[PDB]
């Protein structure tokens, strides 16, 4: 089965649920990433905000994406 | 709470539904966090997913009537491959039926047809080819005609879909707008010129204030009563033009020969 | 077989013991032969002779009209006689 | 009798692997060592088969096993115990001498190098199930074979090569149960499979070996187009990273062959068209590939219908079998001539096979281009004609349903025409003279490239060659 559900939480504009979006991501980074590649922006909107404390999360998941790819 | 979005739903009371909502997506959470999504079944797993898709069921049609797209596309990922799964394992819903079929009117407003066509191949194995028809034939019918490229079919269809309530209603004016879009794109290699009446008829429009205003957005004159196609198809041109992404497309012949004498002089 | 034909591929990419193990792996994975899928399914085969050098497969070059009945003695037949009764008319 | 001949057939199994193992391991030439194997392993499974099959039983204790052992055995007693007939001296002999096996690696087990030969002995058993099928469990049992062997035995480039053979049988079992029947089973482990699969990919690109990639790329793309879950298929196919170093001209096709299909539902039927036909250019045929390549012809009379340009009649006659494109030919007709009814009574009649082939998604558009293509013999064929008379010939509504069609149809460049709408008749526009244009220029440009490009590669297979026969001893 496809990224369907894991991209569709991040998108969902109430807080709580793009806190957890990154949580189920975080584990299949490296096992999904020609599917988890649509909201690839969506990760990196959340490190602009300073309101977040997952600008970590953000970064650490945002990295492994583009080595995943080969860049 | 998960119970009150869907009473909210019946009463009739679609902005109830609607404030509701931030509320519901924090305990949508804790609904994930009972199941293990999809990679072992159980039976007491089904009694944790009725609480899980029951927010999106309701919480997906009443985004429809809100105007909160973002949300009705978010609710349908997560929902889809529970009844997909199994030929049901139940995960099934009389509500289902009508999610499929305004979910395919979407996409084709949006002009990703390309998706549409994608969606398709799956919904045919779902429920296409078991249980008939969900009233996946309206969407299917539309892009025919567009496919086809006869647009009196599809306003006709349009037209009368508006007197019919499935919440086809909420997606005809969209995809009357999108539809307007279209024929201009094919309208300009057709006329160079048309009377402002007759484009009138072909664009469907009702006054020929949204006539004009529709023309000047493609920039034509609507001088001498008679629009002018030819003139936004200038512009386009001068564009490209500017652009350094047109002039190594073309290749010029000082570039074409001196990259073939380097080859042989390697 | 279409554009580009089964000589074409065997005399360019030659047929070797070497070769046949990564043939069956194209055809296993696609999932079994669909040469066998039509004569079992249908309980009929391709197309026969009508005329010879029509229709059937063959190396016989074809007409484009080949499907289209003759006619056309009638046709030129009836066109003699109306042209007379619209000149003379 | 049997102690004899099984104690002979072990003992020359492992001595002609032990050598193609030797081969690999002396500098890279990645192709012809594969090759070998290929050869090899039909025979292989076709001595073991005569004889009793309890042949490779000896060969499977003759390998230092994780699990292998429990899975051969069952198969054994089934056909009623075959472990009284295939005993020790003649099913276990590491002697002194490497043909058996060499003995200094065997007792101190931490230099052992056994690895391709026992990737080579689970295929044999693996085969002999898929023969007979066997589903489900069978998709376990093979998958807890083939994990652990990339980890008790160290990961080369070499080690893939035999072990992308291993990967096929996994994905292929799996793939036929699910589209036998949904299971709770198949939901799940649809999860695993997806994604083990695309975790060697980058590991292959680390790698630098290019056999390897192409194989877990067209065992991806399969399943999105059994289940029809192609909105990931797209995705996929965002990405180029397909190499053409290492990969053989048989992959080659079967690329070409699927992504003809995805770019096919983009709507695109102008790079559909192009990658089918530069599928049968790579692709070789014998036999073996005589159900790929039936299909290869039926994908592009599609594609063809759908840009809106017939193919001929002659098309299918001067095509060596007619005998399953039967449909199809009646396909390029039925739109051909701008007919409704024809394409009904065909689409009903041949559903099943429209439906496995997946064709059936492509003919609801193609319903839509009967008339689309039924204007299209019409306009070429009179250059001016009025908009009634193509309501004449093609029984349509009004004047003004004719300009719709054809309007749509020209930005898509179907017609290439323009209607005139106060002298009341439609004008198909000229080609001209295109040798007066710069047109020429760009079709040259293409041509010039591609030979330049074949210069250059031949200077380097000169030396090839060379290094090969060097390598190879002496004759």
């Amino acid at each position: 089965t496809t990224a369907a559900p894991l991209l569709a939480l991040l998108r969902e504009n109430q807080d709580s649920v793009k806190t957890y979006a990154l949580e189920s991501i975080n584990n299949v980074v490296d096992q999904l990433w020609s599917e988890i590649s649509n909201e690839l922006p969506d990760i990196e909107a959340l490190y602009d905000d300073d309101t977040f404390s997952d600008r970590e999360m953000a970064a650490l998941i945002a990295s492994k994406v583009y080595y995943n790819l080969g860049e | 709470l998960t119970k009150s979005l869907s009473i909210a739903f019946e009463n009739g009371d679609y902005a109830a539904c609607e404030k509701l909502l931030p509320p519901i997506k924090i305990e949508l959470i804790k609904n994930n966090l009972l199941i293990p999504d999809l990679s072992i079944q159980n039976d007491i797993y089904l009694n944790d997913l009725m609480i899980t898709k029951r927010i999106l069921e309701v919480g997906a049609l009443a985004s429809i009537q809100t105007f909160n797209f973002d949300s009705f596309e978010n609710y349908f990922n997560q929902l889809k491959p529970y009844y997909f799964s199994n030929n049901h394992k139940l995960s099934e819903s009389d509500k289902k039926s009508k999610l499929i079929s305004l979910y395919l009117l979407n996409l084709l407003s949006q002009n990703n047809t390309t998706k549409f066509h994608s969606e398709l191949q799956y919904l045919d194995k779902h429920i296409k080819n078991l249980e008939d028809d969900s009233l996946l034939s309206y969407p299917i019918k539309l892009d025919r005609w567009l496919m086809e490229g006869s647009y009196q079919k599809a306003w006709d269809l349009l037209q009368s879909g508006s007197q019919n309530i499935s919440e086809f209603d909420s997606f005809t004016d969209i995809l009357k707008s999108a539809i307007r879009d279209e024929i201009a794109k094919n309208t300009e290699l057709s006329y160079d010129f048309l009377p402002l009446s007759n484009i009138k008829a072909l664009l469907f429009f009702n006054n020929e204030k949204e006539t004009e205003k529709f023309a000047l957005e493609r920039n034509w004159p609507i001088v001498n009563s008679k629009v002018y196609f030819n003139n936004q198809s200038k512009e386009k041109a001068d564009y490209e033009d500017e652009m350094m992404h047109e002039e190594d497309q073309k290749t010029n012949i000082i570039e074409k020969a001196m990259d073939y004498a380097i080859s042989i002089e390697n | 077989m279409s554009t580009d034909v089964a000589a074409a591929q065997a005399q360019s990419k030659i047929d070797l013991t070497k070769k046949k193990n990564e043939e069956i792996n194209k055809k296993s994975l696609e999932e079994d032969d669909e040469f066998e899928d039509f004569p079992i399914d249908t309980w009929a085969n391709g197309e026969t002779i009508k005329s010879n050098a029509v229709t059937q497969t063959n190396i016989w070059e074809e007409n484009w009209d080949d499907v289209e009945v003759d006619d056309d003695f009638t046709n030129e037949l009836k066109a003699e006689l109306d042209r007379y009764k619209r000149e003379n008319q | 009798l049997h102690h004899s001949e099984k104690k002979y057939a072990e003992e020359d199994q492992v001595q002609e692997l032990l050598k193609v193992l030797n081969e690999i391991s002396k500098t890279t030439l990645t192709l012809d060592p594969r090759y070998i194997w290929r050869s090899l392993k039909d025979l292989s499974s076709l001595r073991n088969q005569e004889l009793l099959n309890a042949e490779t039983l000896c060969f499977t204790v003759n390998v230092l096993y994780p699990d292998s052992s429990s899975f051969k055995k069952n198969l054994l007693k089934f056909i009623t115990s075959n472990h009284k007939s295939s005993v020790p001296g003649s099913a276990e002999l590491r002697n002194s001498y490497p043909a058996s096996f060499y003995s200094v690696n065997t007792e101190k087990k931490t230099i052992e190098v056994t690895a391709e030969i026992n990737c080579f002995m689970h295929l044999l058993v693996q085969l002999f199930l898929w023969d007979s099928k066997e589903l489900e469990q069978l998709v376990e049992f093979n998958r807890k074979v083939v994990i652990p062997n990339l980890l008790c035995y160290y990961n080369l480039r070499s080690l893939n090569l035999i072990n992308a053979k291993l990967w096929f049988y996994i994905y292929l079992s799996h793939e036929t149960l699910a589209r036998s029947s949904e299971e709770i089973n198949s939901d799940n482990q649809n999860i695993i499979l997806r994604s083990t699969m695309m975790k060697f990919l980058k590991i292959a690109s680390l790698k630098h070996d290019n056999e390897t990639k192409a194989m877990l790329i067209n065992l991806i793309l399969r399943d999105f187009l059994n289940n029809g879950e192609v909105d990931s298929a797209s995705d996929f196919i965002s990405k180029l990273e397909y190499p053409h170093t290492d990969v053989s001209s048989s992959l080659e096709a079967r690329y070409f062959f699927y992504l003809s299909k995805i770019n096919a539902i983009q709507l695109d039927y102008s790079t559909a068209n192009e990658y089918i036909i530069a599928a049968i250019r790579k692709a070789p045929h014998n036999s073996k590939s005589l159900g790929f390549l039936q299909q290869s012809n039926k994908l592009h009379c599609c594609i063809q219908l759908l840009m809106g340009d017939i193919p001929e009649l002659s098309f299918f006659h001067q095509s060596n079998m007619q005998k399953s494109l039967l449909p199809y030919y009646h396909l390029t007709k039925a739109v051909k001539l701008g007919d409704l009814k024809k394409f009904t009574s065909t689409i009903t009649k041949y559903k099943q096979l429209l439906l496995k082939d997946d064709t059936y998604q492509l003919c609801v558009r193609l319903r839509s281009n009967v008339i689309k293509t039924g204007i299209r013999i019409i306009s070429l064929t009179y250059k001016k004609i009025s908009l009634r008379d193509i309501c004449l010939k093609l029984n349509l509504d009004s004047e003004q349903t004719v300009e719709y069609m054809v309007s749509r149809a020209i930005r898509d460049g179907v017609i290439e025409a323009k209607i005139n709408h106060e002298d009341g008749f439609i004008e198909t526009t000229e080609l001209l003279n295109i040798y007066d244009s710069e047109d020429p220029q760009q079709v040259f440009d293409e041509r010039i490239k591609f030979a330049n490009q074949l210069h250059d590669e031949y200077l380097v297979s000169m030396r090839y060659p060379e290094d090969k026969k060097t390598q190879q001893n002496e004759k």
